RNA sequence: UCGUUGUUUUUUUCUG
């Protein structure tokens, strides 16, 4: 998920970027206001504890 | 010749541009120069050149009254909650907006 | 004073599709509550069919009052108003 | 006119060739066969005690589902229009089933054997569930481990497959006819040819292949067709249909006796 | 009843995108500059180039819901290997000579050309059109 | 919750006839028939036997709505014969038809087997 | 969750039918030929054998409530 | 009618040998409903 | 509340193509027919039905 | 609420005044409103799982105005572009352009079956086409059943003749179809279409009653002669193939001289756009013109048969494009107006080098779907339709507010008996609604 | 498993279904306009693998980025007996004539979704009513008011 | 591992095949990317396998790579919804909402990456004969 | 013995 909250609608966090690739699903999303904004780990994501 | 900024005044004046048709995107300018009708044709242009573009079609009819509506007391009554609230339409019909 | 006389009444001598809405409303609405039928029925038991059969014959006993803008107003019987 | 010929035969199915007949004939032949040829089965469960892993209404269903020989139902009475409060032993039958795994372990395997006809118009031959042969058990309908108990009173009517599917005693009637297509009723989707693309029906032998040279005929109609059929066995494939045409002489009938009593 | 008659010579016989329907090119042979234009069923009645059509042409058929056509009652018809019934939607009085009439037959076409004597008597609603061969 | 009774399908209620006939004012010798808890299975199987008489003009009906089980017959015969009488022959045929056919399969499977 | 008992497709019987599946599948027999000798020809019924899931012994192997 | 609330079976219809239990008794005409589907049907009182 | 207001007599539902209504016609589940109700005035014309 | 009754009938959002109307009531089993395919044109509906609202009157008065303003047929026409908006759709349109099509014949039985299906049906049978030697009928006539009497209608298509060789053009007299294939252009919402002329001459009853006879019509005779597509549709010849891989690879190379004379500043400048903008306008102009040129070339190649090509030519469904990227090739990936940016240093993903742009290295998909993608032209794909979705997810709440701001501008806005224009102060807008 | 989703429309029984040779009677009909304007081919796809996979009996493999090109599931499929690309001789089940036309057929993974229709339908003719205001309250749960 | 950061420095293979240079001419596959604007590659990485890049739910989808995305998309937030078999005690929780569905069946056309979500153990869809075809027009 | 009433407040994930 992004905190970045919905007041003001932009468009740079929602679009996918170059550097997701392999990190995150590029095809899983929800639909509507969270379009973007939450985003689901990779399939052979890890993170750095 | 098509340019970028604005200076209808000062350009209309050049010699050797007709000067009875010259045109501008910013009808503002029309108001502030070519009186009100200028601006109300021209702002009907642009709201056609708008819709139009994609290859939709409306009837003429339909942009004329608001072009109409929006020039109708003699200055540009921008469609927000400024000018339509400055107007003297009732109370009730002004404090729904 | 606010009302016209007969012989300038200016509007439009045809029937709105609004008053012909309000004048069938009207009418079913009188009948259906126990009226008077101005006209023969033969077999339809609709009220709101009466009266669009009443209007096609030219019969409803209503006189629509027209509106102008700055408040005076004109009438019309609806004996006397092209329908089409 | 009509004319037959049985290719080949067996107690479940039949594969058999019927012609001179409106294709309308066979084709109502066939929806009669799969529609409203009546047998009989479970319409009632009452779980006296149930403690398995599965919802009372799942094992209510597997029950309605299962084939019974239902050979001389035609005889059976429609317990709908049957005189008797509730159900006499004429227009329906009983079956019931109990069986309990005991032991700390194992699992016992609750087949559709177990079913026991308990009542019914004896002497006629209804109710008891199909085998395919002596020892075949059956239908799995269900599973239990320890201390796990199941006691269930079904009761069984006639009904045809129009109501219910579970009613339904052909499984799958093949249909074809004109394997040469020289009605030409259909047009072939091709990339290359018609003919290198599209395998052939297994019936191409049985008729001689359109001659190269040879003109359409417009005058010809669908004369043969190849009908295979198939049961549950809950009804042997020569009582089915007999018994579809039966149904359908009937109900011509009936249309006929009401044409006639109109006045 | 014929309103009109000849024997045409088939110049060229189109397919096109079609299968069932092939359209012709013919003229006749007893009078040159008369050029029939049709469209025909190939399967129901195929033809070749070059062959020969006895092409005929009548508003009615007898010696208002349709009927299927008993045997007992006979009907010009009766010596034809192809009818149709038409329909003009255009009788073109062009030029000198030039005088074109436009039959539809319910989605088949047919232009017919050559000198006013012969088409004269075409100026109708619905015509009949009868083939031998 | 609002679906349909799978029985009310075929058992047809008393108050309404299985099947109704009513004329055809338009043309002559035209009647239309209201049939009741059927379908193709009858509808077509009749149509076809009808179509291939010589006295029949006209055969037609069609399936009015797949959720209510029946259908409506449109049928008019020429001046010689009425209506009713070609159905009832048509009919009568048919068992004919049937009949010949379940004698010969009979046969064919007792010498099969 | 068990064998179902007849083809949704066609209606074919095939609940009987899984126990002689697993059989010839222990002994090594591909599954195109299991279903082969079963005599399973209509695919209808052929995907059901070859794609059921079976989860009722799953569920045995909770203690009963009971 | 104080016969209200007890399980009823019904003998002839279309719903004939199948358990219920009685709902609405206004008069005349039960309304019971039946424990196989989730359904309510209406019947008379005679059956 | 005073532009827009919840009102009674009502439904919601999914709908369904259907090629055998009429153009003007639409359909109505039983049940809602059952539960919707149009007051009707009582006449000569309608006092038997 | 029984049969007949007239019922409100809306659906959200309610954009303009078509998006509610009164139907008449028909009560039916199961739980789901029912529709005729047609009239969803209007609602923006589809089957998919939409939902809609009904609201009864309570009253006579009100029954009076639903069943006198806000009828169905009488809004067929819509004031916003003076056209039909309802019109046939789907499996009803791309049926009917296969039954007009010239070479379609209708054995007896059916077609008397077939007129039986039209409830308007005069109840003549019309003569067959064909007499002899076997009757037969031209779908063109059964149409033309459908259609009321004194009719009149035509068009012209390409400088087409008379004769109609293709077999485009219109022509109806006295409502009977001369020729020409009934499709889109004839029988869709579109204007001076046959439901717009149908409407101005015998009404809005006849209209909806054309409307109901055509699909009964053409849904019994597609039923009766079936209709399907399949994978194979998707696929052309090899020696197609060949042409798009000549095509694909001389763009490509186009595209690598283009770099190699800017890479040299030897590529002219276009006006008001520097260096850069101007290459990737370049670019840009050669790609897409690549895949049209590749798609136009599958598009001749696909035979008259071909299901997506009936379905396109008809034009129930899709477009050129549509078949372009499915056979042909996928083509260039737009994101923001610019091709894929450098997101990493100086390159798209890492599996490419540092300092390309290649059209593959910046978002070219080449192989179509049938053929698959590859991981980075997958992605980039991914790039581009979650974009897409970004878009209409923010086009619609700011279409919505300008919708609100102008109908709270020209809500009083009435056209008073004398012809004049006033809002509620009644000042006056116009002296006349339109100038007419 | 491609967002073809759609609801029921209604259905058919067993017989008016329209049925092959083989009287293989489809589960499910869906409408082919639905295909090109969203160009769903692995749909189609998948249908011809999932057929072929239960003729030669065992599940295919659908990993993405690999070789299994169309053209060798077509031969797979032709060897098998069935026409290379799917289709199938498919006749109208209420008067047992052949179809003019060819169909598509196969099987394919359909999976049922929460939205069912009972749980949405509802009606309100009159019941409570907000305290506050004296207006239907809202919700489907408390017979809510339509908005 | 590598982060995210330190992709920004290295070049990776998408296949093994990659690492090793070739040389056909198929029209119903892939063509690889042209590469030739580097004439020799340090290849340093190579990805495990492709299919990889996708999610939990994109993982179900077959051939994700036939689709345009879009498509993709809306299966993903689908599948979500699927009902099936959740859990296998389903039978001694209590939950406010629980659905199973009867007879699930593993997808004849399955994944290479199901077998490590356990989906062909826990299916939630069944394999239905499905004819594309405009039968009677109540199907648009 | 007709009569007969059932919360707000937020947040959330969803549907078109
Ligand atoms: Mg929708
Ligand atoms: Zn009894
Ligand atoms: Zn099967």
């Amino acid at each position: 998920n992004t905190p970045i909250g919905r007041d003001g609608k932009l468009a740079k966090p929602r679009q996918l970027h170059n550097t997701h690739w392999g990190l995150v699903c590029p095809a899983e999303t929800p639909e509507g206001q969270a379009c973007g904004l939450v985003k689901n780990l990779s399939l052979l994501s890890g993170i750095s504890i | 010749l098509e340019t970028d900024g604005i200076n209808l005044a000062e350009v209309m004046a050049v010699p050797g541009v007709d000067s009875s048709r010259t045109y501008s995107n910013s009808f503002v300018e029309i108001l502030s120069v070519l009186g009100i009708e200028a601006t109300r044709s021209s702002l009907y242009k642009e709201i056609l050149n708008v819709i139009a573009f994609d290859g939709s079609y409306v009837n003429y009819r339909h942009m004329a009254l608001l072009v109409d509506v929006m020039t109708s007391r003699g200055y540009l009554m921008a469609i927000t909650r400024h000018g339509i609230n400055r107007a003297d339409t009732g109370a009730l019909m002004r404090c729904s907006f | 004073e606010l009302a016209i006389l007969k012989e300038e009444r200016t509007t439009t001598p045809y029937l709105t599709k609004y008053e012909r809405a309000r004048i069938l409303g009207t009418r079913a609405l009188q009948i259906s509550m126990n009226a008077p039928v101005l006209v023969d029925i033969e077999g339809e038991t609709d009220p709101l069919q009466i009266a669009m059969k009443e209007l096609s014959q030219r019969k409803i006993p209503l006189v629509i009052r027209r509106y102008l803008p700055d408040g005076s107003y004109e009438d019309w019987g609806c004996d006397e108003l092209i329908v089409d | 006119e009509p004319k037959v010929n049985i290719i080949n035969a067996q107690d479940d199915e039949v594969e058999l060739m019927l012609s001179d007949v409106n294709l309308s004939l066979a084709n109502s032949l066939r929806r009669t066969m799969l529609a409203e040829v009546p047998t009989l089965a479970i319409d009632l469960v009452e779980i006296k005690m149930n403690t398995s892993v599965l919802a009372d209404e799942f094992i209510s269903h597997r029950l309605g589902l299962i084939p019974l020989v239902s050979e001389d139902v035609e005889e059976m009475k429609y317990s709908r229009d049957c005189t008797c409060e509730d159900y006499c032993d004429e227009c329906s039958v009983v079956l019931e089933l109990s069986a309990r795994h005991e032991g700390e372990e194992g699992t016992t395997d609750v087949y559709s054997s177990s079913l026991i006809k308990v009542s019914g118009p004896g002497n006629l031959n209804v109710g008891e569930p199909v085998r395919r042969d002596d020892y075949d058990q059956g239908i799995l309908l269900c599973k239990l481990r320890n201390h796990q108990e199941l006691n269930i009173r079904c009761i069984a009517k006639k009904g045809i497959a129009k109501e219910h599917a579970k009613w339904s005693p052909c499984s799958a009637i093949a249909f074809e006819y004109d394997p040469h297509n020289k009605l030409k009723h259909t047009d072939f989707w091709f990339e290359v040819d018609a003919k290198k693309e599209w395998p052939d029906s297994k019936y191409a032998t049985w008729e001689e292949p359109p001659k190269p040279g040879e003109v359409f005929d417009y005058k010809a109609k669908p004369n043969r067709f190849y009908m295979t059929v198939e049961t549950t066995g809950s009804l042997k494939a020569n009582q089915v249909f007999s018994r579809g045409i039966k149904t359908l002489q009937e109900k011509l009938a009936n249309v006929l006796f009401e044409l006639e009593n109109s006045r | 009843s014929a309103l009109f008659d000849d024997i045409f010579t088939v110049q060229t016989v189109d397919n096109g995108r079609y299968n069932k329907v092939s359209r012709i090119i013919g003229i006749s042979t007893t009078n040159s500059a008369i050029k029939l234009t049709l469209d025909i069923n190939n399967e129901m009645f195929p033809v070749s180039q070059d062959d020969s059509l006895t092409v005929t042409l009548a508003n009615s058929l007898s010696l208002k819901s349709w009927r299927p056509p008993k045997p007992t009652d006979k009907s010009l018809a009766d010596d034809y290997d192809y009818v149709m019934f038409g329909t003009v939607y255009k009788f073109e009085e062009g030029d000198e000579d030039k005088i074109k009439v436009y039959v539809s037959f319910g989605g088949l076409l047919m232009c017919l050309e050559g000198g006013y004597k012969s088409l004269a008597s075409l100026k109708q609603d619905n015509l009949y059109i009868l083939i031998r061969r | 919750m609002n679906a349909p009774d799978r029985f009310e399908l075929f058992i047809l209620p008393d108050d309404v006839p299985k099947l109704k006939i009513t004329p055809d004012s338009r043309v002559p010798n035209c009647i239309i028939i209201k049939f009741e808890r059927e379908d193709h299975t009858l509808a077509n199987l009749l149509r076809e036997e009808l179509a291939l008489y010589p006295d029949v003009t006209f055969v037609a009906y069609k399936v009015e709505h797949p959720l209510f089980a029946n259908f409506v017959m449109r049928l008019q015969t020429e001046e010689g014969t009425r209506p009713k009488q070609a159905l009832e022959r048509a009919c009568a045929s048919i068992i004919n038809k049937l009949k010949t056919l379940d004698h010969k399969f009979n046969e064919e499977w007792n010498i099969k087997n | 969750m068990i064998i179902p008992v007849r083809c949704f497709s066609c209606g074919k019987v095939v609940g009987d039918k899984w126990d002689a599946y697993l059989r010839l599948l222990e002994e090594g027999k591909q599954e195109g030929d299991a279903l082969d000798e079963l005599k399973l020809k209509r695919y209808c019924c052929r995907r059901m054998v070859l794609t059921h899931v079976d989860l009722i012994e799953k569920f045995l192997r909770y203690n009963p409530l009971e | 009618d104080p016969t209200l609330n007890k399980t009823v079976k019904i003998r002839q219809g279309g719903y004939k040998g199948k358990i219920g239990i009685v709902k609405e008794a206004n008069g005349d005409r039960f309304r019971v409903e039946l424990h196989n589907p989730n359904k309510t049907i209406p019947i008379p009182c005679s059956f | 509340n005073l532009m827009g207001k919840r009102v009674d007599f009502s439904a919601r539902t999914v709908i369904s193509g259907d090629p055998n209504l009429e153009l003007d016609q639409v359909g109505v589940p039983i049940s809602i027919a059952k539960t919707l109700s149009y007051p009707e005035t009582v006449t000569q014309y309608n006092i038997h039905r | 609420l029984m049969d007949d009754d007239p019922v409100l009938f809306n659906r959200q959002p309610s954009l303009h005044k078509m998006s509610m109307m009164a139907h008449r009531v028909k009560v039916m089993p199961y739980s789901t409103f029912r529709l005729n395919l047609s009239v969803t044109s209007p609602y923006n509906a589809d089957f998919d799982g939409d939902e809609m609202n009904l609201h009864v009157p309570q009253s006579e008065e009100t029954r009076a105005e639903l069943s006198q303003l806000c009828a169905v047929p009488l809004q067929i026409v819509s004031p916003q572009s003076n056209k039909p908006v309802m019109g046939i759709v789907q499996d009803t349109l791309c049926g009917v352009r296969k039954m007009t099509l010239r070479d379609t014949f209708i054995e007896y039985e059916q077609v008397m079956n077939m007129l039986f299906w039209v409830p308007s049906w005069d109840g003549v049978v019309p003569q067959p086409a064909i007499l002899k030697p076997k009757p037969l009928w031209t779908g063109k006539q059964l149409l033309s059943i459908a259609i009321p009497s004194g009719i009149h209608l035509q068009r012209t298509d390409g400088g087409n003749s008379l004769l109609s060789p293709k077999d485009n053009g219109m022509l109806i007299v006295d409502g009977k179809v001369m020729f020409g294939v009934v499709d889109k252009k004839t029988v869709g919402s579109g204007g001076g279409g046959l439901i717009h002329t149908v409407m101005r001459e015998k009404g809005p009853k006849i209209c909806a009653e054309l409307f109901g006879n055509i699909q009964k019509v053409v849904n019994y005779w597609l039923l009766h002669n079936g209709f399907s597509i399949g994978i194979g549709d998707a696929i052309a010849d090899a020696s197609t193939m060949k042409e798009i891989t000549h095509a694909i690879s001389s763009a490509k190379e186009q595209v690598q001289e283009i770099i190699y004379k800017a890479q040299h500043n030897e590529l002219e400048l276009k006006p008001g756009m520097t260096l850069r903008e101007s290459f990737e306008g370049e670019v840009s102009r050669t790609l897409n013109d690549a895949r049209d040129s590749a798609g136009r070339s599958a598009e001749m190649n696909l035979k008259d048969l071909n299901n997506v090509k009936q379905m396109v030519s008809a034009g129930s469904k899709g477009s050129f494009i549509n078949i372009a990227q499915m056979s042909a090739c996928v083509g260039q990936q737009m994101v923001e107006g610019k091709r894929i940016a450098f997101g990493f240093a100086d390159r798209s993903l890492p599996h490419f080098t540092k300092d390309d742009f290649s059209p593959e290295s910046k978002g070219f998909v080449e192989n179509s779907y049938l053929r698959g993608l590859t991981p980075q032209e997958f992605f980039f794909h991914a790039m581009a339709g979650r974009e897409g979705l970004i878009d209409t997810a923010v086009k619609t709440a700011e279409t919505g507010y300008i919708q609100r701001r102008l109908v709270k501008a020209l809500e009083d806005i009435m056209v008073h008996y004398d012809g004049t224009t006033r809002n509620s102060l009644g000042d006056i807008i116009q002296f006349l609604y339109g100038e007419d | 498993r491609h967002g073809q989703k759609g609801t029921i429309g209604v259905t058919y029984r067993h017989e008016d279904m329209p049925f092959s040779a083989e009287g293989i009677v489809p589960d499910l009909i869906i409408n082919p306009h639905a295909i090109p304007s969203r160009m769903t081919v692995a749909h189609l796809i998948e249908c011809l693998l999932s057929k072929v996979g239960s003729i030669r009996g065992y599940e295919g493999d659908a990993t993405p980025f690999t070789d299994l090109t169309v053209d060798a599931v077509s031969n797979l499929l032709r060897d098998n007996g069935y026409q290379s690309r799917g289709f199938e001789v498919m006749y109208n089940g209420h008067t047992g004539k052949k179809l003019m036309a060819q169909v598509f057929f196969g099987p394919t993974y359909y999976q049922r979704l929460r939205h069912m229709v009972d749980d949405k339908i509802h009606a309100r003719a009159r019941g409570p009513v907000q305290v506050l205001t004296r207006q239907p309250v809202e919700g489907r749960s408390r017979d809510g008011g339509l908005r | 591992y590598v982060d995210g950061e330190e992709e920004e420095t290295i070049m990776i293979a998408m296949t093994p095949e990659d690492l090793q240079t070739r040389s056909l001419n198929d029209t119903a596959k892939r063509i690889k990317p042209e590469m030739s604007t580097s004439s020799h590659h340090t290849f340093t990485h190579c990805e495990i396998h492709p299919s990889m890049i996708l999610g939990v739910a994109a993982s179900i989808i077959p051939f994700p790579d036939h689709n345009q995305s879009p498509r993709n998309t809306y299966q993903s937030a689908m599948g979500k919804q699927a009902m099936g078999v959740f859990l296998t005690n389903y039978n001694v929780r209590m939950d406010t909402m629980a659905n199973i569905l009867y007879y699930p069946q593993k997808p004849l056309a399955k994944t290479q990456a199901m077998e490590y979500l356990k989906f062909r153990e826990l299916p939630a869809g069944q394999n239905a004969i499905v004819a594309i075809a405009c039968y009677s027009g109540y199907n648009q």
